[PDB]
RNA sequence: AAAUGGAUUUAAAUCUCCUUAUUUAGAGGAAGGAGAAGUCGUAACAAGGUUUCCGUAGGUGAACCUGCGGAAGGAUCAU
RNA sequence: ACCUUGUUCAGAACUUAAAGAGAAAUCUUGAGUUUAUGGACUUCAGGGGGAGUAUGGUCACAAGGCUGAAACUUAAAGGAAU
RNA sequence: AUUACUUUGAAUAAAAUAAGAAAGCGAAUAUUCAAGCAUGGGACAAUGC
RNA sequence: AUACUUGAGACAAUUCAUUCAAGUGAGUUAGGAUGCCACGACAAUUGAGUAACCAAUGAGAAUUUCUGAUCUAUCAAUCAGUUGGUAGUAUCGAGGACUACCAAGAUUAUAACGGAUAACGAGGAAUUGGGGUUCGACAUCGGAGAGGGAGCUUUACAGAUGGCUACCACUUCUAAGGAAGGCAGCAGGCGCGUAAAUUACCCACUUUCGAAUUGAAGAGGUAGUGACGACACAU
């Protein structure tokens, strides 16, 4: 579904491009689940864990700077301290204390 | 291409293998391992030895190595010159 | 030979400020009672364009600041 | 391309059809290094 | 313009000139495939003279199975789907 | 600097690299405040391969420039030249404030940084004034 | 004298600055 | 406008020789041209100051088309009335010579002229 | 862990106005070109019998004619 | 000052040429210094018609101007001199 | 000071081209330009100083 | 069961925060240390097999830097995720690739934007005194496609189609309830057109795949048609 590739977008001058293939599966884009665990089999066969949602937390020793909507998704930066782990990717929530 | 090639036609077969042209359609895959498939075998191509550009097959000793930030650095012999990695 | 005349003439000293001088632009510009005056008209064209050529080169040496723009 | 063995022509008519000088100096039927000595020279 | 720098003109300069070729232009503008009879091909299979020469030219009218525009065809010889291939003159 | 909603920090926070062939890290680089990501003297950004030159066309950019590049084009049937000219976007860190539009500027190539910014300024020099003095 | 660095190095210009 | 001056000193040069000639501009490149058509004999004002039966034509070319040393021999057999006879003029990195010592100074560069 | 419900994402297929190419069209037509001997005139080529031609305006079965201004490619290099 | 002479510039021309150029008429202060082919730059042309016509665009109140094809047709059309 | 220019190199798939009856098979076999890298030169050039 | 698990003989690499710090043109870099999380073995294997990690294969795959394309002004202005900045998300990974906030920016007469192609690009071919003009689907390299889009599965690699799912458009069997299929693979039939061959045999060459020296291969070789062309050669 989410392609992730320049060839939708348009050129610097304003140009738009013109298609000459199909989507192909290496610019594989995927639904962002939010972190408000699961598996995802990426590419090679590597796993990622993807945490739906989670609460606990190691740290050590209200906001979200991109999006005031998020206000309580778990993201890169937030503070609740700042997250300093990838929750969506890593698959826990790693912080440290402010 | 989906995936790794396999296949490996005579033509596209490296030079010095000596493979003629007319023999067959394919030529031998050389496998992966210690050894690259333009770099082995499945001067007519300290005393050191050229394996690389058009000096491979020489042998001789080493004057000075220029040196070049940018992108390279090349190696001069007893004279005739060439990269390191040759 | 000359800038816009065709004629060619030599005179000259023989060795053993210009632009305010052309400014013949606002002498000229007795177009108000002669509205007429055609042949006026098409000098202080050749007139203006001579400031320009000149003011175009005095900016790049610099000799006026490029803030330099003539107007009536 | 079309086939990897390798053709040649052996012979090259002449530019003119119908000139008598050449009519009796050629006459089974009437079927290089020179300009390489050129080149050097 | 003949200077070093000047290839931009005498290139541009060229491709217009080009055009005044009947010729060169007739093999480029878009009547080969809508103009021409015989579109670009060689055979096309289908179903009184001059003032100082007097007589009567024998010819025939064909409609072409594809275009189907109708166009007329000489007989080659003396007393002489039907294939049709120009004449001497091209076009 | 921290005029955003992030509190906006180093790279390697506990920093000032240098670069590599010949070149020298700015003076303004080390005792500036600011804080860039994208800086090649003080982040984790590099210099490979490519390196490129040109005068800055425009400065109205935040943190970013335009350089053109001038060359020629030798065209064989006349034997002769023609004028061209390309323009690329070029990553400039505020390192660099007395740079404005007119100047001349070595640049070297970095990674992907936009869809069109792929390499850092790494040495300027100044022009005479284009009675437009356009900077960062 | 160099090799033909701004005008102020170059021979008429230091030459007379030398004269 | 005068653009060349050898282009209008060689052309002063051939129509006297074609009916001494004098050249009012002088520079760098007239003289040392002139050396060139001394040394195979072809010939005997504080504002940049101002011939025997041999010369047959001297003329410039037009823009001096950087030369290759492979080059040499398209020029030669262009310009000049046979193999023996004629000669160019080159300006190179090492002066203003002609394609004898150009090509054995193994050099190439921008073509200024000729003369028979 | 299967049917199934619901909300996103990607979206085929279809409908409505609008943007390029290819085709059918009769009153209504309106041009051009080609084909020995068909009509009406004399326009041009000689001063072609009103010198010719260009621009423009008007009139006229048709070539064309007339007015204003040019040109000689004029029939004057000349008082 | 006006007229008579010399000297050197600018301007409109004219006369001769056994020379140079051209197909020639002619040109010579170029239409010379061009196959011994290159001083700098801009514009235009590609057999004759169809045609400065159609379509499209644009300017004008209009007449019109500017830009401007193709289908098809034809062995000549044309130049200077005898 | 760069660039252009120029000289050398490096590096450069085969087939083919040319080359050491059409064919076939180890040529130094050389290319193969437009770019890009290194280098000796600075006469003619362009860019600011 | 070397399918699937638990289980022990005892670590390896991920995330995070802090710190010590030598190669490279260039790294708070490889690496060491501190605390934490995560994951967690070398088959409870068979007469060779297996997990995690490091390196190579790897100049390889994939992204990306610079330079280079045919005709057109009866295409002159074009772009709003558009150009950049911050922060996240997503990705094997850089990046407006995407989301929220901020800014007004990007290209263009050195031809942007747009239009046409009877346009897959290159190595090359035809012809040439030099210079050039025309062609290149088609041996080899790269790209893209499997009637048209689109969405996916499995895996190390696919947006696979001699895999699936839905719509559009068709094809086929049917006992009438239902059911499958994708020749632009090799042969071969139609339609089209001026214009193009056998419904052949075999893995014996070259090579590839497989639990492997054996099996398989319309790849490949052999045979058939074959005044496309080329070389020698009767009368
Ligand atoms: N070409 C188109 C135009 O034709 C016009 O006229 C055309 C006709 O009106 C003219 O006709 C001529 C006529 O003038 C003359 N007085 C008599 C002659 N018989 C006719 O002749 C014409 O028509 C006859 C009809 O049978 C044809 O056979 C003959 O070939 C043709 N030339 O001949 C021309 C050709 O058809 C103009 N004459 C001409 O200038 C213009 O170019």
């Amino acid at each position: 579904g989410i392609t992730r590739d320049s060839r939708h977008k348009r050129r610097a001058t304003g140009g738009k491009k013109n298609s000459m293939q199909k989507k192909k599966k290496n610019t594989m884009g995927r639904q962002p689940a939010n972190t408000r665990v699961h598996d995802v089999r990426c590419r090679y066969g590597i796993i990622k864990r993807r945490a739906l949602r989670l609460e606990n937390g190691n740290f050590s020793w209200v906001y979200n700077a991109s999006d005031n909507d998020f206000v309580n998704t778990l993201v890169k930066g937030a503070i609740i301290a700042c997250i300093s782990s990838r929750p969506g990717q890593t698959g826990s929530v790693e912080g440290y204390i402010l | 291409a989906r995936g790794p090639r396999h296949h490996l036609k005579r033509l596209n077969a490296p030079h010095h293998w000596m493979l003629s042209k007319l023999g067959g359609t394919f030529a031998p895959k050389p496998s992966h391992g210690p050894h690259g498939m333009k770099e082995c075998l499945p001067t007519k191509r300290n005393t050191a030895m050229m394996i690389g550009g058009n000096g491979m097959g020489r042998v001789g000793v080493i004057v000075k190595r220029e040196v070049h930030p940018g992108s390279f650095e090349i190696v001069h012999i007893k004279t005739f010159t060439t990269r390191l990695n040759n | 030979g000359r800038m816009y005349n065709p004629g060619r003439g030599i005179s000259r000293r023989c060795i053993p400020e210009d632009l305010y001088f052309l400014m013949r632009a606002v002498s000229v510009r007795h177009l108000e009672k002669n509205k007429k005056d055609k042949d006026a008209k098409y000098h202080l064209i050749l007139i203006e364009s001579k400031i320009h050529r000149l003011t175009r080169y005095y900016k790049s040496a610099k000799v006026l600041e490029a803030s330099f723009k003539y107007d009536a | 391309g079309r086939c990897l063995r390798n053709h040649s022509i052996t012979y090259k008519t002449p530019k003119v059809p119908y000139e008598r000088e050449r009519f009796d100096a050629e006459l089974k039927n009437k079927k290089h290094m020179r300009t390489i000595a050129k080149v050097m020279l | 313009a003949r200077g070093l720098h000047a290839a931009r003109k005498m290139l541009a300069q060229r491709r217009a000139n080009k055009w005044a070729d009947k010729e060169w232009k007739k093999g480029k503008l878009v009547t080969r495939y809508k103009c021409n009879p015989l579109g670009t091909a060689s055979h096309a299979k289908g179903l009184e003279t001059k003032q100082p020469n007097s007589g009567i030219r024998k010819c025939v009218r064909v409609r072409l199975l594809k275009n189907g525009k109708k166009i007329t065809a000489f007989v080659p010889r003396d007393g002489s789907e039907v294939l049709i291939s120009g004449f001497g003159r091209r076009g | 600097e921290q005029t955003e909603r992030a509190y906006q920090k180093q790279v390697f926070h506990h920093y000032h690299k240098q670069i590599g062939m010949g070149f020298v890290t700015p003076a303004e680089a080390i005792k500036g405040t600011y804080i860039d990501k994208k800086c090649p003297f003080t982040s984790d950004v590099s210099i490979r391969g490519r390196t490129l030159s040109g005068i800055v066309k425009s400065c109205h950019m935040k943190r970013t420039i335009i350089v053109r590049r001038d060359y020629f084009h030798y065209v064989s049937k006349y034997q002769r030249y023609e004028k061209r000219h390309k323009n690329i976007a070029v990553h400039c860190s505020p390192a660099f404030r007395q740079l404005k539009e007119g100047d001349h500027v070595v640049i070297g190539q970095c990674r992907p940084l936009s869809k069109t910014v792929r390499f850092n300024v790494l040495k300027f020099t100044s022009r005479g004034t284009g009675d437009k003095k356009q900077f960062a | 004298v160099a090799h033909t660095k701004p005008r102020s190095r170059t021979s008429k210009a230091v030459h007379e600055a030398y004269l | 406008v005068r653009v060349n001056v050898l282009a209008d000193a060689l052309k002063s040069i051939t129509n006297a020789e074609k009916q001494q000639v004098m050249i009012r501009p002088a520079s760098k490149v007239i003289c040392e041209f002139l050396n060139v058509m001394m040394k195979h004999q072809y010939i005997t004002t504080h504002r940049s100051g101002k011939l025997n039966g041999r010369l047959n034509k001297c003329a410039v070319i037009s823009p001096r088309f950087n030369v290759t040393l492979s080059e040499f021999d398209k020029w030669e057999a262009n310009l000049l009335p046979s193999r023996h006879f004629g000669a160019l003029v080159l300006t190179t990195s090492y002066g203003i010579l002609d394609n004898t010592e150009a090509r054995a100074k193994h050099t190439g560069g921008r073509i200024l002229g000729f003369f028979y």
